[PDB]
């Protein structure tokens, strides 16, 4: 994909709706990752 | 209502039932206190 024809694929990609999830961080001292888990109702799990 | 004869044969025909006890070691805080007990399916492991 060149230049002129990825802009009209982005506008399509932000056309439709999307979920986000917001972070904020800082130095932690070592490199490492993180994981994220999505609990639901039902006890809880 | 039950009288000496009557509780003995509840204690006979009581005493061959199966139980789920819980024991407990209790000392006392210095303050009375209630203890809420709670069981679960053994899942140890959404």
């Amino acid at each position: 994909w060149t230049i002129p024809q990825l802009e009209e694929v982005l506008k399509r990609q932000r056309a439709q709706d999307r979920l986000f999830a917001g972070f904020l961080l800082h130095n932690i001292g070592t490199s490492a990752d993180v994981q994220l888990f999505i609990c639901v109702a039902t006890e809880r799990n | 209502g039950l009288n000496i004869e009557q509780l003995y044969n509840l204690l006979e025909q009581r005493r061959a039932r199966e139980r789920a006890l819980a024991s407990f070691t209790l000392h006392g805080l210095g303050f009375s206190a209630n203890v809420r007990i709670k069981v679960c399916d053994h899942d140890d492991d959404q």
